[PDB]
RNA sequence: GCCCCUAAGCGUGUGCUAAGUGGAAAAGGAUGUGCAGUCGCGAAGACAACCAGGAGGUUGGCUUAGAAGCAGCCACCCUU
């Protein structure tokens, strides 16, 4: 729904200032053709009428549309309050449409998102849950697609993915290895992300570098020429190859906000014990006599908690 | 969606809502059918949602029979525009059914999932249904 | 408190009660306090 | 008060004593070496004990033999049990001496009947899912 | 077997038919072979019990001034809507 | 629709035996 | 109770009684099933006791052919039925409801043929 | 049309409605109530209720630091 109002409201925005002319020469050509749009219904709708005509009507439907928007972003805020709150870390998937956006995050988690060969079709923004390998859990969100010279109308329809990119701390922008030229993508993604930084004033968070179906590649480098970008990590999601890597230099590189303490605990309060082994991460621990000589990257709630039962080995 | 591919007379008077059906009453088909209780004219995305719904609900197995199709075209005239000056192109195609005559009929294994879908798909059609079964 | 129209069990444990004229799911579940306009 | 099996290892077990024990109040000394001293007749598999705790040092130690519910377990080579149980029968065992050495398990067991306490180590053997 | 029991109609026609069918009897005419067709109002439920209980391909009692004739289902007429049955038609069996 | 829909209804009588002139 | 399945344990029950030598009508209330066991493998096959249906044992030990102790089914009854012996299989059998406190016996009638109130501490106990 | 306004029944005989329904309304929701069925259980005591037991192999196994009926998996057995 949200979609289908945002979608109506660029195609609203987009033919308003060219009413006269071409759009009365769609207004004339009414067989649903390629400009013939459909607006969010897609299965015509709408589509009989594709941008209507009149500027009244128009007008109308787009002040309307500005309310609805207005309204589904005081939605979406509350539906990632829980993610606000508890501050868990969250990484970002952007780069060019068809770069494999959404194998990856079919790939690393097994989310099953529609992972079509068509151009840009997962147009909403989703996110799931993961584990790093070793330790923290995070959040991975796979974007809806860039293009050069992005309209300019679509802004609002990508003003969510806008909004996950700025509430991120590992961006990732995904480039398609075997295509030719696979720079155009990069710079273009990099400049939407200096405008993105730059309209909602930011520190830009770090961005990991993944070159994407080099399995198919002919290698266009096949040298420190194929590390175009040196700094970058050669998965294939389509046989899932650099997974291990990635998966651990993810982790790596989103930054710690933990506490590694050691601590040990005598039986009576296994309690702490079974909190710090589910809440907390801990590395190992050798069975001591009374506690254990555990060395857990545990959390700020616990950190005070196992001050007490703290340990000097 | 579904459409008839070639149509003898584009603009035709509106299909007669009188009286209940006389050929159709009956599941034929399948094993569980959706009978209809009112006139109703079903148009076409109408029958895809019933459709879809009832193929997401089981989801794997059992076929699933679209008696009715959509042909009948529907007329509208422009907007904002006066009475007068000709009959407007066509917009809807719908499906004159009458009461008594079953729309859909299924065959899945499990019978209470079959009666679930069908209920699921009466809530997508314009009028008053009921599941009648094969085994009469 | 969901005021809805139609008011159904959501989970193993709600049961629809007839309260002053007003049908109402009471639940041990607070989520599940559904009543009928 | 607890029927804990505490495991036939003699080589420095309270840890996985400590915590069973310091969630009551036992001499864990005491205990481990007095299991130990239990264990220096029984090496085979871990007895059970039910230490019977009253209000302090219960003392008490009576046996109920480790994996019985996988002795055949134990006493075929084979083990990690059977991760898939009745998904694919895993490992082999002998039919007639379930049957057989199932004396010494009926000591705990329900009934004197020898052929259906086979039956009943014929279950616990089947738990994993293994041909027996 | 069936033991169904069936009475003949005095009236005949859409009035005749409705006022039976509104005093749950089912009208049903008797021909075959027999070459005479009998016109009969079979009291109902009955009738849909033993349909239900064997089906069609059944074989009716029809015990109908105290002489008994032995018939087999052979068309039906259920309402589409309500449904019941309007009309059955019944073939004569001779031993 | 209030007006309309009691001028309509008024038909549904015993004395005007469900047609009334303007229905 | 089960209109089909009742009359096959009545039947069994039944036949068991008029094949045994004695009864000792009982209390089996409060017992835990480690006792209970207890007392099933102290007197073993001989009284091997086991409850049944007190409203349709009334009509089993009639359709063995005796009535008697029917009299007294008030209450949970629990019968054992010796199997052979009488004074030395029911000496720990009375001396429960000294040593457990449980298995008060009610009694009141012996074999189906011979109505006591002192079931247990009659022959059976001296 | 017949309780008063307002002429004539606060009629008689059987039932139904609690909503002032009567004295506006839909998809749909619903332990409202009556009537006619059918099917299941049950005086060998059913259903509710109260009093007891509710066992052992056993903590079934895998799993995990740990999962012992009750993270979660497979099986979903053996005896009394
Ligand atoms: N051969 C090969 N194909 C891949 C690889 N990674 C992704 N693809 C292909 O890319 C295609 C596009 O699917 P998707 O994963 O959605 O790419 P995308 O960038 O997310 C397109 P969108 O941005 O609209 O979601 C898929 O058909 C998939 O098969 C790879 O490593 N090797």
């Amino acid at each position: 729904r949200e979609g289908k109002a945002q979608v109506s409201l660029a195609q609203m925005e987009y033919m308003l200032p060219r009413l006269r002319g071409w759009g009365e020469s769609m207004s004339r050509q009414a067989g649903g053709r390629a400009g013939g749009a459909g607006g969010g219904v897609g299965t015509r709708g709408p589509g009989e009428t594709k941008i209507e005509t009149d500027r009244r009507r128009i007008r109308e439907r787009m002040a309307k549309l500005r309310r609805e928007i207005r309204d589904m972003k005081k939605i979406r805020d509350t539906q990632r309050g829980s993610r606000r709150r508890s501050e868990i870390p969250s990484v970002a998937i952007v780069g060019y449409t068809n770069a494999g956006k959404s194998s990856l995050l079919n790939a690393l988690t097994g989310a099953g998102v529609l992972v079509e060969n068509a151009l840009f079709a997962t147009l909403e923004p989703t996110t799931r849950r993961g584990e790093f390998e070793d330790g923290r859990p995070f959040v991975l969100t796979d974007t809806v697609g860039f293009v050069r010279h992005l309209p300019t109308q679509l802004v609002e329809a990508f003003r969510s993915t806008l909004e996950e990119v700025v509430d991120a701390d590992l961006l990732i922008h995904v480039v398609d290895g075997s295509d030719v030229n696979p720079l155009a993508q990069i710079n273009a993604v990099r400049t939407v992300i200096n405008e993105v930084v730059a309209e909602y004033d930011i520190a830009p968070p770090p961005e990991l570098l993944v070159v994407n179906k080099i399995d198919a590649a002919t290698g266009v480098g096949l040298a420190q020429l194929r590390r175009a970008l040196p700094d970058a990590v050669f998965v294939s999601a389509r046989t899932g190859d650099g997974l291990d890597k990635l998966r651990s230099r993810m982790g790596e590189l989103v930054e710690s906000t933990d506490a590694t303490v050691d601590v040990t605990i005598p039986y009576d309060r296994g309690d702490l014990v079974a909190r710090v082994h589910t809440d907390g991460h801990v590395d190992a621990t050798e069975h001591t006599d009374a506690g254990t000589r555990i060395k857990a990257r545990v959390p700020a709630p616990l950190a005070a908690t196992l001050r007490e039962y703290a340990t000097f080995a | 969606m579904l459409i008839p591919r070639k149509v003898k007379h584009r603009k035709q008077h509106h299909p007669e809502q009188r009286g209940i059906a006389s050929g159709g009453t009956s599941v034929s088909f399948g094993d569980y059918g959706i009978q209809a209780l009112e006139h109703a004219y079903i148009t076409n995305r109408q029958i895809e949602s019933a459709r879809i719904a009832i193929n997401r609900h089981i989801k794997r197995g059992g076929k699933v029979w679209i008696n009715i199709f959509p042909d009948r075209p529907l007329t509208k005239k422009p907007a904002e525009t006066r009475m007068g000056s000709g009959k407007g192109s066509p917009e809807w195609w719908v499906a004159n059914v009458k009461p008594g005559r079953v729309l859909f009929e299924l065959s899945y294994p499990d019978e209470k999932t079959a009666r679930d879908a069908l209920t699921r798909a009466i809530h997508k059609l314009p009028i008053k249904a009921r599941i009648v079964t094969r085994e009469e | 408190m969901k005021v809805n129209p139609s008011v159904k069990p959501i989970c193993d444990k709600c049961r629809v009660i007839r309260r002053h004229g007003r049908v109402m799911v009471i639940c041990s579940d607070p989520r599940h306090k559904q009543r009928q306009g | 008060l607890i029927k804990l099996q505490i495991q036939a290892g003699q080589a420095n077990p309270a840890p996985p004593v400590g915590p069973a024990l310091g969630q009551h109040g036992v001499n864990i000394m005491e205990f481990c070496k007095a299991y130990n001293a239990a264990t220096e007749s029984q090496r085979g598999n871990v007895i059970p004990v039910e230490i019977t705790v009253y209000e302090d040092r219960s003392f008490t130690f009576a046996l109920k033999t480790p994996p019985a519910a996988k002795l055949l377990l134990k006493a075929a080579g084979v083990q990690k049990g059977s991760g898939e149980p009745h998904k694919t029968k895993v490992a082999k065992v002998t039919w007639d001496q379930v049957r057989e050495i199932a004396e010494t398990k009926k000591a705990d067991l329900n009934a004197n009947d020898i052929d259906a306490a086979a039956k009943i180590i014929a279950g616990t053997a089947r738990s994993m899912g293994i041909t027996v | 077997p069936n033991k169904l029991t069936a009475n003949v109609r005095t009236r005949t026609g859409k009035g005749a038919s409705r006022q039976a069918r509104r005093d749950g009897k089912v009208p049903a005419v008797l021909y075959g072979h027999g070459t005479d067709p009998q016109h009969l109002e079979l009291n109902a439920r009955d009738f849909a019990a033993v349909l239900r209980s064997h089906g069609t391909n059944a074989i009716l009692t029809l015990d109908i001034e105290g002489t008994e004739q032995l018939a087999l289902t052979k068309a039906l007429d259920v309402h589409p809507i309500r449904r019941n049955i309007q009309h059955a038609d019944l073939l004569v069996v001779q031993r | 629709a209030k007006r309309g829909r009691k001028k309509r209804d008024r038909k549904h009588s015993k004395a005007n035996h469900g047609k009334r002139p303007n229905a | 109770m089960a209109k089909a399945d009742k009359a096959t344990a009545v039947a069994d029950i039944a036949e068991q009684f008029k094949a045994s030598t004695a009864t000792v009508v009982t209390e089996y209330r409060g017992l835990t099933v480690a006792n209970l066991a207890e007392l099933r493998r102290a007197l073993g096959d001989s009284a091997t006791y086991t409850v049944a249906k007190n409203t349709l044992v009334k009509r089993a030990a009639s359709e063995a052919g005796i009535e008697g102790l029917d009299e007294l089914f008030a209450g949970p009854t629990a019968i054992a039925f010796v199997k052979g012996e009488a004074v030395d299989a029911a000496k720990a059998i009375k001396k429960f409801a000294k040593d457990n406190k449980a298995l008060v016996i009610k009694g009141g009638y012996m074999d189906g043929k011979a109505l006591s109130v002192a079931d247990v501490e009659k022959i059976a106990d001296l």
